[PDB]
Formats: C-alpha cells, structure tokens, sequence
C-alpha cells in the first residue's frame, strides 16, 4: 500500500534570456540619431 | 420604483440525450442582442503562462466598454459556456491536475461580479454532473436558479413524433397506414435521441428496400419517386434495431412465463381471481398504505409463473422482479445492498410492486446443521414493515416452497395472508390437461383413461411435461408404455 | 531564447554604423 | 459525382463469412448517401455518423476498416493509432484532435451542402476514451481530451461529411454519453464463423 | 470465491454458443465434503443448485452431466430432486 | 506465387540456465544484415506525459521508412523484448 508514481504534470514554458538592457542600449542609440537629424535641418 | 436588481444566471443539466443544447440555440436566437458567444469546451487552455485568463478577458472585454460607452441604456450581453466541467473541475481540494485552473476560475469568479459591479451579461450552462459544479460561484448574483431536465413521458413523446413526422405527412411520404399513438404506447421509457434514432431507423429499411445493388452499385431508379414509409418498418425496426439505453424495468417475461397458462381447472382460477381482489383493495384504500401476501405450495407447482401473471395483470407504472438468478457469487453482504437498492427505487413511484420468489434459496438454508445467513434475514424482516413516504403505496409478493421452515424462524407472522396452491389430484383433470395440450390420439386417449380411472394420481405439471417429453422420443408402438411405466415409478406419492 | 537575443543583438548591431553615418553628415 | 469506386467488387474484398454483418452496415450507413438528393432533399433525413466493432482476438474487425476505407470514392482515410495522441504539453493533445476536422469544417463552409467525405479511424478507441471520474493519478490530460473530442464529434456546428469507426475488445468501458444516438448509432459483434464461414475462409486464402 | 468465479465464467461462455454440452465430474470433490462433521462449503452449494435451473437465452439449447461416488449425501441436500 | 506472407514472431521460455540469451544473441548474429536493437527490460519508460509510447514508436520508424522507399528488395531488421 505505497501511494504510486505520478506522471510529471506538465510542461509550462516560460523563456527569460538577457533583453532588457540590450535593448535599452539599443534605444539609447536611436535617440541620439534624432536629436543629430533634428539639429542638422 | 421596485429599484431591484437582475438574476444573470441559470444552469441546465441532466441525463444524455434531453435537448439541452436544443434549449441553448433557441433561447439564444430568443433574445434579440448581440450574437451569442459560444465556448467550446475547453477551447481556452494554453501552455503559456497567463493567456488563459486573457482570454477570458477578451471574451468579457466588448461588454465593459459598451456599458460604460451608454451607462444604465445599455444593451444586454449573452455568454454561452459549453461543458462547464471541463475547466470548473473540483480544484477545492486543494490542487487540481494542471497549474493553470484555480486562477482562471477565480478570475472568472471576480470578473463576473467583482469591484465593478456589471449587469448587461447573462451566462448559460450545461454540464452531465452537478457535483463539479462548485458551489460557491452558484450563489446569489451569479447563479442563482437551476433546473433539472428529464425524459418525456406518452403525452409529449406524442409531440415528440408529430413534430418529425410533420414534414413526412406535409410531403405525402408518410402512408397513410400509420397510427402514431399505437406506437406511443409500445416506446415506453425512451429518451429524446432516441426517438428520432427510432424515425431514421424506420425509414432506413424502406430506404433500402428501393435500391437493389450489393456486387454492383447502381440505382434501379424505376421506383425511386414511388416509396411510402409502411407501419411494418417501425416494427421491424425497433424490434431488431433500437434498444432503449435505460434498459427495461419490466425484464424478459419470456424467462419465466414460456408456456402462458392453461385452465386445468377451478383451483387455478381461484388463485387468480384472489390476486385480483388484493390488488384491488391495495390499489383504493389508505389507512393500509402497506399491503403483502405470501404463496406457498408443493415443489414443481408453478408458483413463480402464476405470480408474475398477477403482478402483470395490475397496471401499476412500475413493476420490476428480484431473484437470486442475478446474484450468483455475491457475498453476504451484497445481497443486502441490491435489496437496499430495489426497495429504494420502488419509493419513488406513487404505486408499486415487488415479487420476491425463491426466498428459501435466497437465505442458503441447507438443513445440515442446518445454516442460513443471518444478516439477509434480518434486512428482509425490517423491509416488509416499512411504510413508504406520505401519499404513496407498495404492494409486496412473495414465493416459497417450504411452509414450516419458515414457521421455524418465526416470519410467517409478518405477512398478512396465505395462499394455497393445489396440484392435479384427479385422474380425471389429467385426462383434461392431455386433451387440451393435444399430444395423444383418441386411441391413446382411452387406452390411458382406463389406467388413470383405475386409481388416484399426483404429480406437478412441469414434472409431467417432463415425462411427456422423454416418452415422446421412444418409437410409436411403445410410447403409450413407457409413460405408463414412467408414471407408476415416480407416481409414488401421497 | 539565446537565439532570439543572439538575432536582436545582430539587428542592433547596424544601428551604430548608421549613428556614426548621421554624424558624419551634421559634421 | 458517384460516391463508390464503379471498379469495386465484393468478391475481391477478401472477406468470409461475415456477408450478413456487412450487409447491415452498408444498409445502415450508406444507405442515404447514394441514392439520388432529391429524396434526401424531401425526406429531410439526417446522416448517421459512427459505427463500432468489437468481438474476440483475432475475427478480422482491421479487414473491414481497411476494406470500408478503401471502397470509399473519396480522400484518402486519416489513421491514429492508438493513444498516439497524448503530449507532454498542456493544450496540444485537443489541439491535434481539432486539427483532425479542419479539412472537413473548411470544406463545409465553402462548398457547403456538395462536399467530399473524411473518415477518421480510432484505433484501439478504449485506450484514450473511458468513462469519467477514474482516473485521478496526474490526470494532466485525459478527460479534458475526451470531453473535447465528445464537443467535436457534435456540437452546435454541425456537419455531413463525417464518419467515425471505432474497434475495441471491452464494449461495456466505453462512456454512456458516447454510445447516444447521433454520435456512434451502428454497433456490430464479430464472432466466430461456423462450416460454412470456414469453407470460406480457407478457400479465399488458398486461391 | 475463485471457485464460484471460475465455475461462472465456463457456464456464461457455454451461452454464447447455439446448443453445448458441459460436464461436472467429482462432485463431492468440487465441494469440500469430509464425514466428520460434516463440514462442506455453502456459496458452492448454492451456485451450483442457482445454475442448475437457469435456462439459457431462447432458442438456444444445453445439456448438462454430472458424476458422483456419493448418492445418499447429495440425497440429503436435497440436490438430488434438482436432476 | 505462393502468395504468403513471412512470420514476424518467435518466444521462449524455460527454467533458469538453460541457453536462452545465448541462443537469442546466436539467432541475433546469424543474420547478414543492419546490427540488431537491444531492449533490457523496463528501459523505455518515462515521467513525462506521452514519451514512452513515442519511444516505442522510434524503433520502428526505420523499418517503415525502408519499406515505403524501396518495397519488395527492403532490408531487414531485428528487435529483442528481453524480459
Ligand atoms: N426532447 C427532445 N425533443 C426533440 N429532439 C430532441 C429532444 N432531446 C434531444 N433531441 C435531439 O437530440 C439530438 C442530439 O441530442 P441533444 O443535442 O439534444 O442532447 P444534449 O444532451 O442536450 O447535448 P450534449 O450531449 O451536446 O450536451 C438533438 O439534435 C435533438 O434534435
Ligand atoms: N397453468 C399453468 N400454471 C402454472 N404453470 C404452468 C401452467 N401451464 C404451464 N406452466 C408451466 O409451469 C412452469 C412453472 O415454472 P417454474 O418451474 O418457474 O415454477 P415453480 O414450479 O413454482 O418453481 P420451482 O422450479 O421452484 O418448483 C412455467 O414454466 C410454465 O411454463
Ligand atoms: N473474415 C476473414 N477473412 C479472411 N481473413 C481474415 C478474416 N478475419 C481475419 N482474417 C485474417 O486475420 C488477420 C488478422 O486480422 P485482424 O488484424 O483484423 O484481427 P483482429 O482480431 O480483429 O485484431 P486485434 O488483434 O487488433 O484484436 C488478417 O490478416 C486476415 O488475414
Ligand atoms: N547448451 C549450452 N551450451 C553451452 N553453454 C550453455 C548452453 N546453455 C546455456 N549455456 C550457458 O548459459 C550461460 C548464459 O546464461 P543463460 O543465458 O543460459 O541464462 P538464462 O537461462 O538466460 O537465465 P535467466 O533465467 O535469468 O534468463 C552461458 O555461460 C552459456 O555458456
């Protein structure tokens, strides 16, 4: 009388790699290219 | 002026095959609103986590912007949620199967009425089980009025019918040879499905009769526009097609009743007609809503069928038989949960009755020692006293075949009367159940008459169907001998 | 993923040269 | 357009023995596809969409699928084999299953009433469909497959070119709900033949 | 209880056919049975004397033979007014 | 001409010691073919939901694939249910 195996619920992906600052170095670089094509006009 | 509020829920349900999703498309199409949102099953589950309440969300988003976009004008929204089972499971025991459900049923449970207060939607249910139904979300505001579907009875069955057959008739296709209440009465205990399973069933064989083909398929078309259902489609039909999916309270009578009855004489008409003045005088009286009686008569004596006869013979809506034939290798115990059961069944019905036969084989009384099992006994003796619920009635047979033995355990007391059933006594009676059953010749017919005039004879009937039987396999010239012979050998009795 | 972030940081990497071109033009 | 093979004989089936079940099933199931729509159009009659088989081992319920697949006119049969549909993931197995009907539900919608047929085969139908409320071990995914596949086969969409054929050894497991008429209506015993259906069986393998 | 599931599955099996024969050999010997006491079991008893009795699914035939060394005690079950 | 089909079977058993693996590994290399699979036991079994019926279905993928490419000249193949 010991309770059985169980199968393995499930799967539940979630997926975090490294985004969030590369993307605000990104963003940062884009500014700056507006602000250069607004000055030059 | 009644400044009162709005019921926004009501849940269907009930046994397979009733007309609930029938009942969802037209109440929908009903209601003159935005067109109706249709969840199928569990069509909103995902393997990302979050989603599913975001789905929820987008399903409830339309309503929230249109109610605050007109204020207390605005329309009225209608949501339709299929197998609500599927995802409203019991995860109240703690955890459920997948990490993914108790959020979405409490989102649902705060979205549908939460902070925001939301009254221009209305939610239909159906389900098979109302226990996985959680009762918590089934209450006041939310769900506050259910329903319990059932089957239909001759009346409406009759509707049922006309409404399928309407088209036949408007068509002409339906011959005109056909009585639709004759067939009402045989359908007895269908359900919804059922019913137009019966109508396609019937047309089917006339389908196929018309076409010939089966090495070749091709369609003889010289009589395809000349075709009519006919009445012996339904019959053939059911008979060897339909069976009702709730089985058959009254079981095969064909078991027990295989050769009828036959009037040897006034004894067997005496017992019949005592069988009706009980059921009668059960059937319109109430100080005694309780009622019993109790056959007893030789071995071999034809009890059991003359008890199925009466039974059959009152029209009560429900009869059902219980005998040991069923339970072959229950124990001590199971016994008494069948018994249970039958009992509670029969209380439900405003008049009923039971035949209990073979009571002695039901005990296993053996008389070495002698044994029996304790427990049966008592769960019968409490049963035969037991009025039923208020405004109702039961009526109770029983059969044994051995009088003292019952005496001796001190039952006999309980039931209120006692029938006697007799067996041939008289030659002369014999000679009459062979002129009527037909099997011997006028030659014969005498040759044995002056044997059985000669002394006294007693024997059961199906004893002596026996021995007709076994002398019916000797040759001609000798039969007449051998039952003579069979007779005087077993023919010793009192 | 790695593969995602790899092909962002891929895409990113021409928005320099295009910084350093539009600078060279306000020069 | 005819809806059988016009090169189709019974003879070279391969069958023997079973002449009389066969006959019941064309009778219940075809019977209303092949004569001409008129009679449909008056009658107002609806398709019936199942059959089962179940008997002993070894009677020969494959030979009728395959043989009942094949005589078709139409598309090729889709086949799953046995509970081959589980996943690990949670929402892919009623995702596959659905994926099952698009073709059918597509064609309905664009041609509507003049459509092809699709079958579909549930092989071994008694490993995924049981009865509900048994098995509770980690049940991730079992009796949702099952009420979904119960909400597909007929549900408020309806449609008229699909049929369903299911085998199995234990008929008495198999859901209630799923033995009503409209789902699975047709249910054929194979049993054993007798002199006569060996005569046959013995003289068709040794042609 | 083996026993008796045992015995019932042979006599369903045997309904399936159209007409069958079945044989019951050494009665006593199904049954414990020993002369002291006596001391023999009841469920047998009583599924066999169930049995004997239940005819099969109409239009279907069977014939059922036994054989015992011991005819005064079945005569005293009162078994033997069965056959 | 014979118009048959080849047997796609064989079992074995006995009390313990009596050559049993070592006339499965004698029948196993016999053969002029691709080197046989080995199954011991319990060795396809998984936690996760599906995969031990994918597992089995992975041995015969190759089988069917040689069949429907190359027909009637196909190889051949072998397996061993050990235990
Ligand atoms: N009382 C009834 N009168 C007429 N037709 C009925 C009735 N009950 C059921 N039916 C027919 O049964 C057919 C199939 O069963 P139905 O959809 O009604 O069952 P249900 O139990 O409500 O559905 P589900 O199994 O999807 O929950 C429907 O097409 C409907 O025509
Ligand atoms: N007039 C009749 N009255 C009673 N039974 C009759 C009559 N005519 C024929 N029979 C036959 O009598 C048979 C009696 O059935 P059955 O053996 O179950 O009854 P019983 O004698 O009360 O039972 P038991 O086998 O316990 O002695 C029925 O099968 C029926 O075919
Ligand atoms: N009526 C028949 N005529 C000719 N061959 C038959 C017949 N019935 C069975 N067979 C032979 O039996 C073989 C196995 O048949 P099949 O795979 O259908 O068996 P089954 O018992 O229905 O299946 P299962 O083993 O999955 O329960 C077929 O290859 C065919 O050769
Ligand atoms: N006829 C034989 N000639 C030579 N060696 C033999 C013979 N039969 C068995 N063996 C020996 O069997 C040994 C391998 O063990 P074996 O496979 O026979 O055990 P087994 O019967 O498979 O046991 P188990 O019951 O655990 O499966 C080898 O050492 C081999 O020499």
């Amino acid at each position: 009388s010991m309770a059985e195996d169980a199968d393995m619920r499930n799967e539940l992906e979630e997926m975090q790699r490294r985004a969030d600052q590369l993307a605000d170095e990104s963003l940062e670089s884009t500014r700056r290219m507006l602000q250069l094509v607004e000055e030059s006009k | 002026q009644m400044g009162c509020k709005h019921v926004k829920g009501i849940l269907l349900y009930g046994p397979p095959g009733c007309g609930k999703t029938l009942l969802a498309r037209q109440i929908g199409k009903m209601l003159n609103a935005r067109e109706p949102k249709v969840v199928n099953g569990p069509e909103i589950l995902n393997k990302y986590v979050g989603e599913s309440e975001a789905n929820i969300r987008k399903l409830f988003a339309d309503a929230e912007e249109e109610q605050r976009r007109l204020g207390a004008n605005s329309g009225l929204h209608i949501i339709i949620f299929d197998e609500i089972d599927a995802i409203c499971k019991q995860r109240g025991s703690m955890a459920g199967s997948t990490g993914v459900h108790d959020t979405v049923v409490n989102q649902l449970l705060s979205k549908i009425d939460g902070v925001e207060q939301l009254n221009n939607i209305l939610v239909i249910g159906m389900t098979n089980r109302p226990d996985l139904i959680d009762e918590a979300l089934l209450r006041p505001g939310r769900l506050e009025v259910k329903m319990e579907i059932g089957l239909p009875d001759e009346k409406g069955r009759l509707q049922i019918l006309h409404i399928h057959t309407a088209r036949m008739r408007g068509h002409q296709l339906l011959s005109a040879d056909v009585d639709i209440k004759e067939l009402a009465v045989e359908t007895k205990n269908f359900s919804g499905a059922e019913l137009e399973g019966l109508v396609r069933a019937a047309q089917s064989t006339a389908m196929n009769r018309h076409i010939k083909a089966s090495t070749k398929v091709e369609v003889d078309m010289e009589k395809a526009e000349s075709l009519q259902v006919t009445r012996g489609d339904f019959l053939a039909s059911l008979e060897n097609d339909i069976k009702p999916a709730f089985g058959t309270n009254q079981e095969d009578y064909a078991s027990y009743i295989m050769n009828g009855i036959i009037k040897w004489g006034d004894p067997v008409t005496r017992v019949l007609d005592d069988g009706e003045l009980l059921v009668q005088q059960t059937k319109n009286s109430d100080r005694t809503p309780l009622v019993s009686v109790l056959l007893e008569g030789p071995p071999h004596s034809g009890k059991t069928a003359l008890a199925a006869k009466i039974a059959e013979e009152s029209n009560f809506p429900f009869i059902k038989i219980c005998s040991p034939d069923k339970m072959i290798g229950f124990s001590e115990t199971a016994k008494c949960q069948a018994m249970k059961k039958i009992f509670d069944d029969a209380y439900k019905s405003q008049l009923s009755c039971v035949v209990v036969d073979d009571i002695e084989r039901l005990l296993d009384y053996v008389p070495i020692g002698p044994r029996f099992s304790n427990l049966v006994l008592q769960a019968l003796l409490v049963l035969l006293k037991k009025a039923p619920p208020q405004g109702r009635k039961l009526l109770i047979i029983g059969t044994t075949s051995r009088k003292d033995v019952l005496q001796e355990m001190e039952m006999l007391n309980a039931f209120s009367t006692t029938i006697h059933v007799p067996n041939i006594a008289t030659g002369e009676q014999l000679l009459e159940a062979l002129e009527l059953l037909g099997n011997f010749k006028d030659k014969e017919r005498t040759t044995i008459a002056q044997q059985v005039k000669g002394k006294k004879v007693w024997i059961g009937i199906k004893k002596l169907l026996m021995l007709i039987e076994m002398s019916l396999q000797m040759d001609p010239e000798y039969r007449v001998r051998k039952f003579l012979a069979l007779l005087r050998e077993e023919g010793a009795s009192p | 993923s790695k593969q995602a972030l790899s092909e962002i940081e891929t895409r990113h990497s021409e928005i320099i040269k295009l910084e350093n071109s539009i600078r060279e033009l306000h020069d | 357009q005819s809806i059988i093979n016009p090169d189709w004989n019974f003879e070279k089936m391969g069958i023997g023995g079973l002449d009389k079940e066969f006959s019941d099933i064309f009778r219940r199931a075809f019977a209303s596809r092949v004569f001409p729509p008129e009679i449909v159009e008056q009658m107002g009659c609806k398709h019936v969409k199942g059959i089962l088989l179940y008997g002993p081992p070894g009677c020969g319920k494959t030979l009728l699928a395959r043989q009942i697949g094949k005589m078709l006119n139409a598309r090729e049969p889709k086949v799953v084999n046995g509970p081959e549909i589980l996943n690990k993931y949670v929402g892919e197995s009623e995702a596959n299953i659905r994926k099952l009907f698009a073709d059918a539900e597509e064609e309905q919608r664009r041609l509507g009433a003049n459509s092809g047929l699709h079958i579909i085969i549930f092989d071994e139908i008694d490993a995924i469909c049981k009865q509900r409320g048994s098995m509770a071990g980690s049940t991730g995914v079992h009796d949702t497959v099952v009420n979904q596949l119960l909400s597909k086969i007929d549900g408020v969409e309806q449609l008229n070119n699909i049929l369903v054929i299911g085998m199995t050894n234990r008929p008495d497991l198999i859901d209630e709900a799923l033995l009503r008429p409209g789902r699975l209506e047709v249910k054929m015993e194979i049993g054993l033949p007798d002199e006569k259906g060996r005569l046959q069986i013995l003289h068709i393998h040794t042609a």
